[PDB]
């Protein structure tokens, strides 16, 4: 009785009710919410003409694509097939609601009056995440890398710990731009270590510590970075920058050696190819005084 | 006043300032709960989070106070603390003193509003007969051939001039549950198929009538006649008779009588049908 594309929730009757229903009747009504949600429905009051596998009389519910299911008879005797009270919940945004009535509703004989039912439904937000179609999802692309949020209506999308959400919304870049550093010891390591670092990347590690400091560089390992015997760093190239001069340009397998600065001020420039292999580096930085 | 929102630390997710008292003062709209759940948390760590500290506080209450390192153990979730709530507006003080042992990039959380369903939700259920759930809201329901009283929230019953022709149903006293009407006579009618008959239950503590007299008569009474068989007259405060009566026929008359003065609460009770 209430078929629309903008409504919460809503009443649905057998025809005439609560005047018991004609015979020789069978109406179809669809229920739809709008996009993004599912459909709740139950059955307060259920009297149909009952009949073992409902031959006679029945009402027809069915989902997106599937008959969820086909009942009838009253609310408590044991005649067979009562919804009663049980929730019918669809997994899209419609629900085929029908009911059927035959010639005869008069069994043995005599005069016999049926209802019919008072079925209400409420509209559900679904949860876009928990779907989980990993794999075959090329023409949409509604599940995300890190993480997705599941709120009312919609949904959104978010990133790991230093990364941007690009325009699409659904995946992300790696910002990596200013990475600051102005502790007195620390720990710096390409993003996503021991793992293989992202490619394409312009990342400008800074280290500001408070003047009259020295700095401390020590290597860690494993420090594996895409490298060529032939020329050095064609690919990926780990720049160091120390008081506003380059100090070194470095990539491969043995890990540099351990610098002492003599300044307050350094940057770890970090350039990638467009392909991860290697796995990456990391460093503990620490703070010396002078006179 | 949004649906959804992301609540972060200042310079996320880099080292946060010192000497810090910053404030977000969530809200939903009518009717809707909080969700608030923390995808990163790394601050400096104290005993009490005396140091450093992010502040739960719903209305008036601190719902919570955390602090330390800590992350995702689930590779499957992102979440690493969380909190519901069941109020529409929330209150979230992060305060961090003038010192940092150590580089703490700080927190990074969402909230989300979720809807209350007022039936389940609450331990007060307002409505006096059926609760119906909506986003946003709710309304209440009532058993067959009962209305609605115009507080929109507790049903009432007829005295006299209705048919019950289902098989299961619920009859109430007049008003119920406050204090039934003086100086009438209710005659409630159920009418089954012949081969079926009606068995009424009804709980021993929703019955409160005027108390009898010293000589054992009722001033007022409740009576259920089936027929030629008679079960009453009932009263008194308690029902006195068994909570399952088998009447064994079809029409069943339930009479009420009640005098000017010596009201009470009332009753309640429902019947289903068994076949013959
Ligand atoms: C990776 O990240 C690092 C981060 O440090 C980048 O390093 C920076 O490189 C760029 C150059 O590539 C440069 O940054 C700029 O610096 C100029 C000043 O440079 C002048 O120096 C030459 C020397 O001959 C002069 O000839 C020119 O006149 C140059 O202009 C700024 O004007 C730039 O624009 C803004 O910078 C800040 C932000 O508002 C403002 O303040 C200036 O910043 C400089 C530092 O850059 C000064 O430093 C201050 O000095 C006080 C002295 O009391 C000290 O407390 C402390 O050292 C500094 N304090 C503060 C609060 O900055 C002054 O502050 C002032 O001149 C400007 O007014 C303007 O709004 C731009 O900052 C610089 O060499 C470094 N460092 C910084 C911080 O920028 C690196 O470039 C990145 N990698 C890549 C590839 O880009
Ligand atoms: C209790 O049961 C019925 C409930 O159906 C009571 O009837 C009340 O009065 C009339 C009956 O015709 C109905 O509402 C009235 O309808 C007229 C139609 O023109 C309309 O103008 C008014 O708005 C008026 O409300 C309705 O059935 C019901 N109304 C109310 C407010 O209770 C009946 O009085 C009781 N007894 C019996 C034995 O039914
Ligand atoms: C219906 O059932 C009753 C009881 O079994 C029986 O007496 C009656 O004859 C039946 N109706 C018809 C039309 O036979
Ligand atoms: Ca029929
Ligand atoms: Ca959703
Ligand atoms: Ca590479
Ligand atoms: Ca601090
Ligand atoms: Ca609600
Ligand atoms: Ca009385
Ligand atoms: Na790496
Ligand atoms: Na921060
Ligand atoms: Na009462």
């Amino acid at each position: 009785s209430i078929p629309i594309p903008q409504k919460l929730f809503g009443e649905v009757t057998s025809p005439l009710f609560p005047k018991p229903y004609p015979n020789n009747f069978e109406t179809t009504t669809v229920i739809t919410v709008p996009t993004g949600y599912r459909v709740k429905l139950v059955f307060q009051q259920f009297d149909l003409e009952p009949s073992e596998g409902c031959f006679y009389d029945y009402v027809k519910i069915s989902a997106d694509k599937k008959s969820l299911g086909r009942f009838c008879g009253q609310l408590g005797s044991p005649l067979g097939n009562p919804p009663g009270k049980k929730e019918f919940m669809s997994q899209g945004n419609k629900m085929l609601l029908t009911f059927h009535t035959d010639f005869s509703n008069e069994e043995n004989g005599t005069i016999m009056f049926y209802k019919g039912f008072l079925a209400y439904y409420q509209a559900v937000d679904l949860d876009e995440c928990a779907s989980r179609s990993k794999s075959g999802e090329e023409d949409p692309q509604p599940q995300c890398q890190h993480l997705c949020h599941n709120y009312v209506g919609g949904y959104f999308c978010s990133c790991r710990p230093g990364y941007e959400l690009q325009e699409d919304t659904h995946s992300c870049q790696a910002e990596c731009s200013s990475e600051l550093y102005t502790e007195a010891s620390g720990y710096i390591s390409s993003l996503e270590y021991p793992r293989s670092y992202p490619p394409d990347l312009r990342c400008n590690y800074s280290i500001r510590v408070e003047r009259g400091l020295t700095l401390h560089l020590k290597f860690l390992e494993p420090f594996d970075i895409d490298d060529h015997q032939q020329v050095h760093c064609p690919y990926d190239q780990l720049q160091i920058y120390a008081n506003g001069k380059n100090i070194g340009e470095f990539c491969g397998k043995q890990r540099p050696p351990d610098l002492d600065t003599s300044s307050n001020a350094v940057d770890l420039l970090f350039f990638t190819d467009e392909s991860g292999d290697s796995r990456g580096w990391k460093l503990r930085y620490t703070t010396e005084i002078i006179k | 006043p949004t649906m959804y929102g992301e609540i972060l630390s200042p310079n996320y997710p880099q080292a946060y300032p010192s000497e810090v008292e910053k404030s977000w003062d969530i809200e939903v709209p009518e009717g809707y709960g909080i969700h608030l759940y923390f995808t990163h948390l790394d601050i400096e760590l104290s005993e009490n989070c005396a140091y450093d500290s992010v502040q739960i506080i719903s209305g008036d209450t601190e719902e919570g106070r955390l602090c330390g390192q800590r992350s995702s153990n689930n590779p499957h979730s992102p979440i690493v603390e969380e909190f519901q709530v069941p109020y529409n507006k929330l209150q979230v003080i992060f305060k961090s003193d003038f010192s940092n042992e150590e580089r703490f990039t700080g927190f990074a959380a969402y909230y989300v509003a979720t809807d209350i369903n007022e039936c389940t939700d609450f331990v007060d259920v307002p409505c006096s007969h059926f609760c119906n759930n909506f986003i946003g809201g709710y309304f209440c329901s009532c058993p067959p051939e009962y209305f609605l009283h115009d507080d929109m929230k507790n049903c009432g019953v007829n005295c006299s001039g209705d048919v019950f022709t289902a098989l299961i149903g619920e009859i109430a006293s007049p008003n119920y549950p406050k204090p039934y009407p003086e100086n009438s006579r209710c005659e409630y009618q159920i009418r089954l198929e012949k081969g079926f008959q009606v068995v009424v239950t009804l709980r021993r503590e929703d019955f409160d009538v005027e108390a009898a007299d010293s000589a054992g008569n009722c001033l007022d009474s409740l009576v259920f006649v089936a027929g030629d068989r008679q079960f009453g007259p009932y009263c008194g405060h308690g029902f006195p008779g068994p909570l399952n009566i088998e009447t064994k026929s079809n029409a069943l008359d339930i009479i009420f009588q009640t005098d000017l003065t010596g009201q009470k609460k009332g009753w309640k009770l429902r019947y289903h049908g068994d076949p013959m």
